[PDB]
Order: C-alpha cells, then sequence, then structure tokens
C-alpha cells in the first residue's frame, strides 16, 4: 500500500526533527512547524522510492 | 588564546538521594583477600601443579570420556527384555 | 488508518505522562503488564490440535515496507508461533514486569534510561521467540547485546567495565560463527525459513561442517566447557534486572535455538556427532558444578548453578528421544523461575542492605530475618531438585532421556543430584545458621515487594512441580517434531 | 505457672484472607465448571475458546 509507505517515511522525518532538536539541547517541541517540514520532505522521498519500485516491477512484468 | 567559551557556567555532578548509614564495617583483611581471589588470573603462572591439573582436566579426562562415549555407542538396548537374550548389540 | 491512530494516540499519552509525571516506571509497568493480557488472549485462541503455525505476519516486505503484507512474493521478515515457541513467550511475559519491578526503590539516578533499557531488552527477547527466518532470528539474537553492554557498563556494581566488555565480546565471538553457518545455508537453500527446512536434505559432508558453526555458537550462549569463562563474571558485576533477565531468559534462548535451528535440518549430522555433545555436557556438569565449592563471592555461586542446570538440559534435547525434549523444556521453564528468585536473594535483597557480596561476612541470618531464611531454604531446596518443584521433573526426565541414548554417560551424569546439592546446601547452611554476625547491623525485614516477587516465583515452580502436565497441551507436537529414530 | 502471655493478635490477617480467598475461589470455580457434564455437556470456559479450524 502507498499510504502506509508515506506515513512511515513521514515518521522517519519526525524522528529526524526530534533527534536534531535533542542534539542542540532544545526541548522536544521547539519549532513545531519544523516537524511539518521534515515530514513532508521525507514523505516525498517515500513517494520517489515507491514510484521507482512500481516502475521496476512493471519492467519485470513485461519480460514474459 | 584557545579556551572553551565563557558561556558555560558548568557545575558539579551529584548522583542525588539519601546518604544511607553504614550497615557494614568493612574488614580490610577480608576485602584484600577477596580482591586477591577474584582477580586471581592476572597473577596466575604455570608451575608443575598447574600443569598437572591442566593435563588432567583438559586433556586426559575429555579423552577418557571420549573413549567411553564413542566406543559404547549403540551397544545397549534395554527396552523390553527376556532371559538369555542378548543384552548388547555388538 | 485505525492502527495508525492508535499509535498516534498512545505516543501522545506517553508524551503527557512524561510531561506531568517524572518517571515512566508506572507507564512501563502498565505496558509490560498489558502484554500479559494480550499474550494470554493469544493463548486462548491457540489451536492445540494443529502442528501448524497459527499467527503469522511478515514485516518489511517489498510491496509494503511499513507494515503488514499479503502478496504472492515474500522477502520480508516472517514471524509466528507454535507450542514450543509459545511456552517460552509465556515464560517471558510473566517475568518482565518482575524485573521492571525488581529495581523499583533502587535506581535514583537516570531512572528513565534504566527502565527503558530493561523493557527494551525484554521486548527484543519476546520477538526472538516470534521470529521465523534464519536472519530474523539472528537480527534479534544480537539486538540485545548493545543494550546489554550499556546496561552492564553504566549501572554495573564495580569493575563493570570488564563485565560489559565480556558480555559483548564472548557472545559476539561465538555469534559470528553462527552468522557463517547461516550464510552457508542461505546460499545453498536460498531460503531463510523455519517452515520448509524439514523438506531440504543436505549432503552429509555439507551437513557435517555447518553443524559446527551452530554448535560452537550455542556453546557460548549456554556456556559449555571451553566457554563459561564469561558467565560468572558477567553476573557478578551486573545490576539486578540485567542479571534476572540474563539468567532467566538469555540462557534458555539457546535451549530454544538448538531445537529450532539445529535438530530439524541437521538430522543426519547429529547422530554421528551427539557423543561429542555428551562429552561436553558431562564435563560441564562434572567440572563447573565442582568449581562452585571454592567461591568467595555470593552471586558467582548462583551463576555456576545456572551453568550446571543448563548443562543438564542440553543432554535432554540432544537425546533424540521423546522424554528428554519435554524434560529440557520443563527445565527451561522452571529454572527461569527458580533462578531469578535466587538473584533477588543474593544481589537483590542482600546487596541493597549491605552493598558487599563476599560470603565471609554473612552468617546468622535467621535471628533477625526469619522470613528471609525461609526464602533462603525453600528456594535453595527448589534449586537442588527436591520433587514437587518442577526442577526435579526436568532433571529427572532429562537424565532419563540422556540415559536412553547412551547409558554409561547417563549413569555417570546422574551424580549431578549430589553435586547440585553440595554447594547449594553449603551456601544455605552458612547463611542460615550461626550467631548473627559481628559486621552486620540489623536492617529491615524483607519488604512487601520483595515478597510479592518471591511468592510468584515460588508458586510458579510449585504448580509445575505438582502438575507438569499443565503445558503438555502445547508441547505434544514438538515432542515428536524432532525425533529421527526412523 | 503462668505461661507469660504476649500481646493479642487477630486471626484473619491479610495473607489469610488473600491466600484462602484465591484458593477457595479457584476450587469453587473448578467445581462450577465440573457441574456442566449434564447441564451443557462441556465446561463453561470452553465456550470462550475460539481458535481457527485447522483447515
Ligand atoms: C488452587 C491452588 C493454587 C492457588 C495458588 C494460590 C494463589 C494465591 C496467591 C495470592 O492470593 O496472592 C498472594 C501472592 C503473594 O503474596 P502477597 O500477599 O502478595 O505478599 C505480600 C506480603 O508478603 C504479604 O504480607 P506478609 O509479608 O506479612 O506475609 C508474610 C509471608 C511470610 O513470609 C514467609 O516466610 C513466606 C514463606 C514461604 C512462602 C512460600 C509460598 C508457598 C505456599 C505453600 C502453600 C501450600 C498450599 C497447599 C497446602 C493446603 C493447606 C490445606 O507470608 C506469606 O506470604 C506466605 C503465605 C502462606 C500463608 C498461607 C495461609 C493460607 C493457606 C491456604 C492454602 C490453600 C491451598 C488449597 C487448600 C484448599 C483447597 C483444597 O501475590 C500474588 O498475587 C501471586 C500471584 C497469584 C497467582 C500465583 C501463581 C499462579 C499462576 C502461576 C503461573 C502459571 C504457571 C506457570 C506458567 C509458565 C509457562 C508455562
Ligand atoms: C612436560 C613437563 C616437563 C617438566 C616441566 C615443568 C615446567 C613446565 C610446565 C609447563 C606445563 C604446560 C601446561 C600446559 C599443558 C598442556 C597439556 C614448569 O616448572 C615449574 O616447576 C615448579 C616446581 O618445580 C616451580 O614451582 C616453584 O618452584 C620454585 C621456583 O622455581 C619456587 O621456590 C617454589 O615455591 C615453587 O614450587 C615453577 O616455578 C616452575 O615454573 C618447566 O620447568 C623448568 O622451566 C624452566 C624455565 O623457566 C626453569 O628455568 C629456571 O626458572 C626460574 C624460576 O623462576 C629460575 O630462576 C631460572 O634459574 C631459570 O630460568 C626451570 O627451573 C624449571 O622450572
Ligand atoms: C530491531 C529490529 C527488529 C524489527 C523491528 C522491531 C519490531 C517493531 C515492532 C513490530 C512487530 C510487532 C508489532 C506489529 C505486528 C503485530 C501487530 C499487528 O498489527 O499485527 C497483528 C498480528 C499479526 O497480524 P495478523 O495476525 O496477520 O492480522 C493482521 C490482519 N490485517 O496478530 C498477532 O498475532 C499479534 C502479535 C503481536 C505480538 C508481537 C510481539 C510482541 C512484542 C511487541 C514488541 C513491539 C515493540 C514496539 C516498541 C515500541 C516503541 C515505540
Ligand atoms: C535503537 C535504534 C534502532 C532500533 C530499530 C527499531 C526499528 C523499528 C522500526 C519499526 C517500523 C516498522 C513497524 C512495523 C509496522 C507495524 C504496524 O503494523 O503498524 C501498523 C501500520 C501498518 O498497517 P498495514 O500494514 O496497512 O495493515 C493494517 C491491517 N490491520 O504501520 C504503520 O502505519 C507505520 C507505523 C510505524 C511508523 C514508524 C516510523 C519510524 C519510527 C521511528
Ligand atoms: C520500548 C522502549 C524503547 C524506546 C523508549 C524511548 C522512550 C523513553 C526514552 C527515555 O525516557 O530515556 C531516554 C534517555 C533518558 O533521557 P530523559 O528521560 O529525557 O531524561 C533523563 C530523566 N532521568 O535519553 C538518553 O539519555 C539516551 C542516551 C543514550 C546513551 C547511550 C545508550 C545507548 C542505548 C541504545 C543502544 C545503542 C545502539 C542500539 C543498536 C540497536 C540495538 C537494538
Ligand atoms: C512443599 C510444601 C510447600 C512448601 C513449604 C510451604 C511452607 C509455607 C510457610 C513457611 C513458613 C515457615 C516459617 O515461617 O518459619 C520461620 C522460621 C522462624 O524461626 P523462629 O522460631 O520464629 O525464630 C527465628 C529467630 N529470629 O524460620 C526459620 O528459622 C528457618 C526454618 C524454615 C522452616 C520452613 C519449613 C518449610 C520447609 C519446607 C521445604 C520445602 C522445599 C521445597
Amino acid at each position: 500500500a502507498l499510504f502506509t509507505s508515506l506515513v512511515g517515511a513521514s515518521g522517519l522525518g519526525f524522528a529526524t526533527k526530534f533527534l536534531s532538536n535533542k542534539i542542540r539541547l532544545k526541548p522536544a517541541g521547539y519549532y513545531p512547524l519544523g516537524y511539518v517540514f521534515s515530514g513532508v520532505a521525507w514523505a516525498g522521498l517515500g513517494l520517489v522510492l515507491h514510484n521507482v519500485h512500481q516502475h521496476s516491477l512493471e519492467v519485470l512484468e513485461k519480460k514474459k | 588564546e584557545l579556551k572553551p567559551s565563557s558561556a558555560i557556567q558548568r557545575g558539579p555532578l551529584n548522583k542525588g538521594g539519601w546518604d544511607a548509614p553504614h550497615a557494614l564495617h568493612n574488614d580490610g583483611a577480608i576485602d584484600r583477600y577477596a580482591h586477591w581471589r577474584t582477580f586471581y588470573q592476572e597473577r596466575f603462572k604455570y608451575t608443575r601443579a598447574t600443569g598437572k591439573s591442566t593435563l588432567i582436566f583438559l586433556v586426559a579426562f575429555p579423552a577418557l570420556i571420549g573413549y567411553v562415549a564413542y566406543q559404547s555407542e549403540g551397544l545397549f538396548e534395554f527396552a523390553g527384555k527376556r532371559r538369555g537374550e542378548s543384552v548388547t548389540t555388538r | 488508518m485505525f492502527l495508525t491512530s492508535i499509535l498516534l494516540s498512545s505516543l501522545y499519552l506517553f508524551n503527557r505522562i512524561l510531561a506531568w509525571q517524572g518517571n515512566v516506571k508506572h507507564f512501563y509497568l502498565f505496558a509490560s503488564n498489558l502484554l500479559l493480557l494480550f499474550i494470554v488472549v493469544l493463548y486462548i485462541n491457540f489451536n492445540t490440535f494443529s502442528n501448524s503455525f497459527q499467527f503469522n505476519f511478515e514485516l518489511f516486505n517489498s510491496l509494503n515496507p511499513f507494515g503488514l503484507s499479503n502478496s504472492d512474493i515474500s522477502n520480508g521478515l516472517l514471524f509466528g508461533i507454535d507450542g514450543l515457541s509459545l511456552t517460552f513467550i509465556l515464560l517471558t511475559v510473566l517475568l518482565i514486569p518482575l524485573t521492571l519491578l525488581g529495581n523499583w526503590y533502587n535506581i535514583n539516578f537516570n531512572s528513565n534510561l534504566y527502565y527503558t533499557l530493561v523493557l527494551a531488552i525484554g521486548l527484543v527477547i519476546l520477538l526472538n521467540f516470534w521470529a521465523l527466518d534464519y536472519i530474523s532470528f539472528y537480527i534479534l539474537f544480537e539486538a540485545t547485546l548493545p543494550l546489554l553492554f550499556i546496561l552492564i557498563h553504566i549501572y554495573g556494581s564495580s569493575d563493570s567495565e570488564r563485565a560489559s566488555f565480556y558480555v559483548l565480546m564472548f557472545t559476539l565471538s561465538g555469534s559470528l560463527f553462527m552468522l557463517l553457518s547461516i550464510v552457508v545455508i542461505s546460499i545453498v537453500l536460498n531460503t531463510t525459513n523455519f517452515i520448509n527446512h524439514n523438506l531440504f536434505v543436505l549432503s552429509l559432508d555439507l551437513q557435517t561442517i555447518i553443524w559446527l558453526g551452530l554448535f560452537i555458537a550455542i556453546m557460548v550462549k549456554t556456556p559449555l566447557f571451553p566457554i563459561h569463562v564469561w558467565l560468572p563474571v558477567v553476573h557478578s558485576e551486573s545490576p539486578l534486572a540485567g542479571s534476572m533477565i540474563l539468567a532467566g531468559l538469555i540462557l534458555k534462548l539457546a535451549l530454544y535455538a538448538i531445537l529450532r535451528l539445529l535438530l530439524p535440518l541437521l538430522c543426519e549430522a547429529q547422530i554421528l556427532y551427539t557423543p561429542m555433545i555428551y562429552i561436553i555436557s558431562l564435563l560441564t556438569i562434572i567440572l563447573t558444578s565442582l568449581a562452585t565449592l571454592r567461591q568467595i563471592d555470593l552471586k558467582v555461586i548462583i551463576a555456576y548453578s545456572s551453568i550446571s542446570h543448563m548443562g543438564i538440559a542440553i543432554l535432554g534435547v540432544c537425546s533424540n528421544t521423546s522424554l528428554g525434549i519435554y524434560g529440557s523444556i520443563v527445565l527451561g521453564v522452571a529454572h527461569g523461575f527458580v533462578s531469578p528468585a535466587l538473584f533477588l536473594i543474593v544481589g537483590g535483597i542482600l546487596y541493597d542492605r549491605y552493598h558487599i557480596r563476599i560470603v565471609n561476612y554473612y552468617k546468622g541470618l535467621t535471628t533477625y530475618m526469619p522470613q528471609l531464611a525461609t526464602y533462603i531454604i525453600i528456594l535453595s531446596f527448589a534449586n537442588i531438585g527436591t520433587p514437587l518443584t518442577g526442577n526435579f521433573t526436568g532433571e529427572f526426565l532429562s537424565l532419563q532421556g540422556g540415559f536412553i541414548r547412551n547409558p554409561i554417560i547417563g549413569g555417570i551424569s546422574c551424580i549431578s543430584v549430589l553435586l547440585a546439592a553440595i554447594y547449594q546446601l553449603k551456601l544455605t547452611n552458612k547463611l542460615t545458621g550461626g550467631i548473627s554476625s559481628i559486621y552486620m547491623h540489623r536492617t529491615n525485614d524483607v519488604t512487601i515487594r520483595e515478597k510479592f516477587i518471591m511468592n510468584i516465583l515460588i508458586i510458579s515452580t510449585l504448580i509445575i512441580g505438582i502438575c507438569p502436565q499443565i503445558m503438555y497441551n502445547l508441547l505434544y507436537w514438538t515432542v515428536n517434531n524432532y525425533i529421527y529414530i526412523i | 505457672h503462668g505461661p507469660e502471655l504476649t500481646p493479642a493478635v487477630p486471626f484473619f490477617q491479610p495473607y489469610v484472607l488473600k491466600w484462602a480467598g484465591v484458593s477457595l475461589g479457584l476450587v469453587a470455580f473448578y467445581q462450577f465448571n465440573s457441574s456442566y457434564e449434564a447441564k451443557n455437556g462441556h465446561t463453561w470456559v470452553e465456550t470462550f475458546f475460539h481458535p481457527k479450524s485447522r483447515e
């Protein structure tokens, strides 16, 4: 499914923003729009990798 | 001219909590005895006694169990039994 | 969308209990306690009539990396149970709130670190027993070791540096050879799987030399004779939780892994080579239960006790007979009860009161702690293998199964009842008797939580000791799934 | 001749109540389920057992 593959990469993005706050000795929610930025960015990476895998599967289907 | 910054104010570390009073008087002789026994391996050396024990329990005793275990392998079949029947296989 | 919403709610509830409350001892207890309510309801819906694996799920499939998958092509990580796999989960989940409880009034410095590490190395050994590939069994066979390293290094007693290095080094050093033998049968069979490998035979020259890589890998984990270097000196400097979860859970894992990995695809490589397993198991029972006698430290004795019982257990597995398999399982479920109770006695209660673990200070425990000297005696006499305790049912059936396969090695190995009585009763009558010691101010009686743990770990031995059949409903397929006597 | 009496102690201490209550509750539960040999033909808690069929 495409949707869980977006939500998981967005969760990886929330983890990036969280851990980057915690290295800088900030609290958890410091700049809470930055979670939206990282979620959209890593979710877009999930879009890209999802579509590349789709097209690769279709190329394998056409070889029969 | 290279010093960590003036903006640190770093302090001392406590572990926090309650000073429990001493329920045990430590004995210096027993303490140094036990510290000698646990870290015994840092001062162990090979002598004739050490070599005799290492020859028996590492070499001769596994070889004796090896002889007994690999020779007497499928001999005994004590499942039912009768009188006069074969007790072994070989 | 629904199961995502459950997670988005539960992480928020966790966040707010982090915010208002300071510790998450209460929410870790609540979560690890709800794990029981979950796994018992999984036990209710368990069909016992089928050898089959009931509850199956793949994680990390190609078509769905973040979650479940239903495809005709599977390269993820399989998970499931039957029987065997389920008794050890039920061993686990009723013990992890007791180690999570076990350091309640103790920690005082970075408690949120400690209970996170303990709960995490308990969840990883849940999913050990759920796993079904050779790699998904192996990627959690050492996800423990990081958190075990840091749980021993910080929070270890004194000289915890060396113990933390040993729990990484020895386990890793024996574990890489397991990785070799997994790589070889993943490039020969092209399947990592616990379902199909009954079907696949191998050449005896191939099957011979991949059994080595798994056997000297479980020689480290259940510490057999050229190993058990590390076992007492990882115990003796561990904290309280990481000693209970070590000796009750990490040791029985290789008892589970000699069943799950070795016996059903190494069927013909073992019958040539069981009488090396009998050599090694006997001279761990003869040797390591004889070095217990001369021990100045008090936690090291219960460590070598764990070695001696795990050396009895793997000559019940490797019997290729039907009583020994069930006997080793009931050893693994009963030693995992009686042994962490003993670690609560040695470094649990007595090290909290007097902070030094030398034996020579400790006598006359009866005159000021009567209702601890009772827990000394009934729990020791449970470790020796008095009947009606569940340790004797296992010791009896495993010595009987090892008597079938080779009777001379069983006759020699029967002396373990004596050798396990010697050191345990020598410790018990040094601690219990005599005039109350000079060095020792009188401290508190054993408190409500350190009785609440103990009576659970005592009733759970006595129920198995009065009826070992309460878990025959699970195991009666796995008594048969591993016999190759044609 | 007096045996030198010790202060007065209640009988039903909390462990008496807890241990006896759980033991007698489990015994009553076992007899309650064994009373369904003719009333239903199977035990009560077997009605909560719903595994999947083997097929
Ligand atoms: C370190 C790398 C290792 C891999 C990463 C670690 C694993 C991450 C956690 C994922 C694994 C467990 C959670 C998700 C799988 C189980 C829950 C689930 O949604 O599936 C239901 C499960 C099986 O699925 P199924 O029976 O086929 O029904 C689904 C029908 N659509 O039906 C069942 O039978 C339930 C089985 C659940 C028991 C799972 C084992 C219990 C231990 C849970 C540990 C989870 C750790 C999470 C830590 C949280 C930290 C934020």
